[PDB]
Formats: C-alpha cells, structure tokens, sequence
C-alpha cells in the first residue's frame, strides 16, 4: 500500500497504456523494487483509499489511510513516506528510517533590486565620505595660512572655492597637487568599488534560521492550518518557537493555508513578505520547480523520519528493516533521492545562477 | 540485546521523548545553553557588504603628510624674505 | 573670480557629473566583463558545467549508447542530464 | 572496559566495545551515540533513532 | 603660450598620465571583482 504524493508515488506518463506496477513512478515505487529484491518477493503497488496516511479518529477510534490497511489486513506492507510517530509505533512496527527529515523554511528567491538611495552611500562609506570632508576643509584651511577679519572671510570664501574642486607658490602648490592626487585615488576607488556590485551582483537573504523570523515582523508567516507542523508550535515548549507560535495564534489576516499549494503560492505572490512553514522534504522538491522561485533556508526545526511500516508482528518485519540498512549504506537511499529530487528536478540551483545574466 | 524484555518499552520511551521535544531541549541543554560560543555566533548572524576604509586611510596620512611639508616650506619661505 | 554664489554651483555641479561619468564608467565595465565571461563551448566538459545550452544526441545509434554505458566522469553527468532533459534532447535523424 | 563503541575482529569474530558487552551479557543496555548499522542490527536491537 | 616645444611634451605627458591613471582604475576594478568571485565553501560540491 502506498499513497500518491509526488515525488514518491506519482502516475507515470502514459498509464492509461499500461498496467500492474509499471503504471507508477517515484522515490518508494523505486524504493519498493529495491526492498523487494533484498526481501526476495513479487508485489503489487495499490493506492490507499482514502488517500490518508494514518490517524486515529477519537470517537470510532478507528485507524484510517495506509496505517488502517495495514492494521485491518488490507495490505501486507507500507512504502510510502509515512512519519513514524509514537501513535502508531504502537499498532504497527516501523523500519529504521530511509529519510530523515523535519520542519524547515520556505521563502521567495530573493531578486531583489530596490531603488534605495543607500546604494550609493555603500560604494564609498560612510566614514570615508566623512574623512573626505574632514581633509576638504584640511586642505581649505592650510591654503587659507598661505595668502582684517572680513579679509580673511573673503579668503576662506576663496579657498573653499580652491577646494570646491575642479602662481607658483611651491608651499600651497605641492598642496595642490597631492590634494589632487589624493581625490584621484578616490574617484578612482569609487569608480572601481561601484564597478563590482553592478559585475557580479550576488543576492543575500534576510532571514538565515527560525530565530530571525521571531525576532522581527515585517515578514510575515505561517503554517498549514490542520497537520502535524501546525500543531508542533502550539505544543511546542522551546524558546524561539514558542513566540512563533503565539505570533501565529493571533497574526490578522489568517496566516495558515488550507492546502500546501496555497501557501507556496502566497509566498510566490508576496514578494517574499511571507514565508511558509512545511517539511523539508516537499519543500526541497518545491524547490527544484519551475519558475524556480522558493528556496529553503536554515537547517530543519526538528528531527523526523519516515520508515517502511508493517503489521505487528509479521514475517517480514525483520527483513525489511535490515534491507533498508543495506540500501542507506549502499548509497542506494541518497541516490534515489537525488534520482527524483535533483537529478530529474527542473531547476538547477547553481545551474541557475551560471545562466541568469544581467 | 536481541530479544530482550527492555526492548519495545525502551523504543516507545525514545519516541514519547522525541515528541515531547525532550531530546531536542538535552541536546540546546549540553550544545549550546551549556555552550561557550554564543559570540561568535552572534557575530555571523551577519557581516555586511561594500568597501572598507584600510586602504583609503592610507591615502589619508600621504596628504595630511603633503599638508605638512608645505607648512613647513611656507614658513621658511617668509623667513628668507 | 570668487564669486561665492555661483561659485558653489560650478563646484556641486562638478561633482554631479564626476559621479555620473563614474557611474557609467562602472557599468559600461560590467557589460564588456560579462561579455567575456561567456565562454564559447570549447570541450564536452563545457556542456557539463553549464545548462544555458542544451544537448542532445540521436536517439539511437552507437553515439546514445555511448554515453549511457560510459563510466568517465565527464560524460556520466552529461548522460544524466540527456536523460531526463525535458523536452526530448534526442532528435529523430541526423538531419 | 576497553573504551570502543561496537565492531567486529574479521579474524576472531569477537565483538568489542558496548556492542560486545550486550552480546556476551555483560550489560543489560547500551545508552550512549552508538551509530544503527546493519552490522550491529543483526546482533542486537536498536531503538528509533 | 604655444611654445610646440614644451607643448607636445604637456600632451604627451598627458597622454602618459591618462593611460596610467585608466590602468589604475580598470585593475582596480578587477581585484574587487575577482575578491567577490572567491565564494566560500557552502556545500561539499565546493570542495
Ligand atoms: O505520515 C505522514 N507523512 C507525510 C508526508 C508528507 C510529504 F512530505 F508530502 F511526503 C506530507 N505532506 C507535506 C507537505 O504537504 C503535503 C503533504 C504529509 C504527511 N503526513 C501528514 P501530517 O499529519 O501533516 O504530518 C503524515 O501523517
Ligand atoms: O557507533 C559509533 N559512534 C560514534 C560516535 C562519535 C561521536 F560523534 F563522538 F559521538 C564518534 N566520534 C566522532 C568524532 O571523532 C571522535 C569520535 C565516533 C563513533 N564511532 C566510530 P566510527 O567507526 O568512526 O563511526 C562509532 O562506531
């Protein structure tokens, strides 16, 4: 058994021709084939029925989706990416997981390219401008001993216009002169700093990590409004997470989606003034799809992992877990992964960059 | 140790842990709360863009030292007239 | 002569223009930069370390299956990329 | 005792470190950063991670 | 004034200068280019 959720289990291209397991690809159609062929048996990929993963409604206390078909002898095994909780840990048996994974951040691909009359105040600093200054009037005020209180007003007016930049009296002429090579390394400096920024133009991105979306506001962000990253903040009792969610709980407009394909669309629509929160591993293929405008940043909220889940006490339940042992150790697991993810991914991220110009 | 009676009770209470955020509070516990480096952390938040002012200095002290010689051969001047 | 007035407006008006003739100094420079960076493709290792350019080859022939069976490092990652280039890197006949 | 973590001596086949001392009883538990691999998961039982 | 003499030598010299000043300037412009090319190890693909 297994669910449709791209790309572990998508519908090939032409299935309407075809039929049996060869109708399905992705990460756990692959990852069936290889687990199968370590467990040495034949099988037949089904789709779940209601199309759930595993939950428990309180009044029927009935399991649903994949974890149910399994708990009810529906299917004999589960290959897809089902988290392994303690909920279910105690109805099932899960593998050792075949991907790690948790909570990450997904903002809009910084392009931004603002007017900002401090892009011009950057080239040359602040400091520099200011001892530019301090040597104009340095310069203004040495030429001003060279040449009564009125007559030295009309001089200091004089050689303020000397400085004002644009006979041989070698004293105030060798000033003249090294004040003019001094302002043409400047200028020099200037020209070539400004020369840089407008060459390469590499983009930085405000927020790094978790803990800078709680320490400001501008930005705003949320979550999905029913799953298990929703309800990780509000039960969450961890500092930085703690604000996030009580920012979230009462943030106006609503700041949870109703689906994921919302929230990457408010990201994408928000000129990266909202950020969304979702499991990295969606969010990393999110990524590798066109316009190839959403990024994960940070390393992950938490610790997670999905897992090959079979009946309590079933036959293959050992087997499994030490085949999934041998395929991480084989590489075979990250290869899969960069198999569906990266390699057939529609977005080459240092790709993207080698071939974007301005 | 394989069949032991401490199995599934130990692999539950590593689970309840986890979800509890316990695992996750040891680790911020001894890594970083009990850590020595929130300095140089706090220092690479972040690091900003353009020109520095080292090397623009150091056409600075070459023209004050311009500024200088000429005072010094302006007052030698009116001393010879 | 010094006359501070309009004085001040040769001067500020100097430095207007001394950044202008910088500013397009400095961009001027960047196009031709880029203008060099781009690098004709010169070996196969180009077509690698670049996707701006697509490539393909014919889809069946000695050619197609050269790169599918090959171990090299170069051409490994070319094959990778051919084989999941969408749409279809791989043309029917030579012409 | 000898201060390893859990391999095995192709030679004497003889399991060292905490690995070792759950396989010959001499611990009822190991709880310390033992890496889960297949090599030790054939001898003993490893927790989720 | 006109002295063609010394006149040629004030353009020349100029000229000279010009050139130099423009080298300056372009090779400056490269060492703060290529001091942003030089990006830091982010992944292991970098090594
Ligand atoms: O076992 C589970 N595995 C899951 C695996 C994935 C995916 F990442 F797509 F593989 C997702 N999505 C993440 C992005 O939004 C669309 C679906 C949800 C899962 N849920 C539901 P939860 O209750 O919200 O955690 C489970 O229960
Ligand atoms: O089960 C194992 N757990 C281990 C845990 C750790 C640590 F991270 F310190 F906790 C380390 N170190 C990492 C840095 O170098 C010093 C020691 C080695 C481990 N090894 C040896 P491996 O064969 O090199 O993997 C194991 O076998």
């Amino acid at each position: 058994t297994t669910i449709l959720e791209s790309p572990y289990v998508m519908m090939k291209a032409n299935h309407a021709a075809l039929a049996g397991n060869e109708r399905y690809e992705g990460y756990c159609v692959d990852l069936a084939a290889e687990i199968a062929k370590h467990c040495g048996f034949k099988y037949k990929l089904t789709i779940v029925g209601d199309g759930k993963y595993g939950a428990r409604d309180a009044d029927t206390k009935i399991w649903n989706g994949m974890v149910g078909e399994l708990v009810y002898g529906k299917a004999d095994i589960a290959i897809a990416p089902l988290t392994i909780t303690l909920v279910r840990e105690e109805v099932i048996d899960f593998s050792k997981p075949f991907m790690s994974l948790g909570i990450s951040i997904m903002i809009k691909k910084p392009q931004k390219s603002k007017p900002g009359v401090f892009s011009f105040l950057d080239p040359l600093a602040y400091e520099i401008w200011m001892c530019i200054v301090f040597a104009y009037i340095g310069v203004s005020v040495v030429l001003f001993l060279v040449s009564t209180n009125e007559f030295g007003i009309f001089n200091s007016l004089w050689f303020s216009l000397g400085a004002f930049m644009q006979p041989r009296s070698l004293s105030g002429r060798i000033v003249g002169g090294v004040w003019w090579f001094f302002t043409l390394i400047i200028i020099s400096s200037y020209t070539a700093n400004l020369a840089a920024f407008l060459t390469v133009e590499r983009m930085v991105s405000p927020i790094e990590s978790a803990e800078d979306l709680s320490k400001q506001t501008e930005i705003a962000y949320g979550t999905l409004d029913s799953g298990s990253t929703k309800e990780f903040f509000r039960r969450s009792k961890i500092a930085v997470f703690d604000k996030m969610w009580t920012y979230m709980r009462s943030a106006e407009p609503s700041v949870f989606v109703r689906t994921t394909a919302e929230g990457v669309a408010r990201v994408r629509k928000s000129k990266g003034k909202y950020a969304y929160l979702l499991e990295s591993t969606m969010n990393e293929y999110i990524e590798q799809r066109k316009p190839c405008d959403t990024m994960k940043v940070g390393g992950n909220l938490d610790s997670k992992g999905y897992g090959i889940a079979t009946p309590k006490g079933s036959s293959l339940g050992t087997p499994v877990n030490l085949a999934v042992l041998k395929l991480s150790e084989q590489g075979l697991l990250d290869k899969l992964k960069n198999k569906w993810w990266y390699d057939k991914g529609e977005c080459g991220a240092k790709d993207s960059g080698s071939k974007e110009k301005t | 140790p394989k069949g032991s009676s401490l199995g599934t009770p130990v692999n539950l209470a590593v689970l309840k842990l986890s979800e509890q955020g316990l695992l996750d509070k040891l680790k911020n516990k001894w890594w970083y709360d009990k850590g020595e480096c929130g300095a140089k952390d706090s220092g690479s938040k972040e690091k900003t863009s353009a020109l520095s002012l080292s090397n623009v200095a150091g056409v600075f002290y070459i023209l004050v030292g311009g500024l200088g010689l000429a005072m010094l051969v302006a007052l030698i001047e009116f001393c010879y007239k």
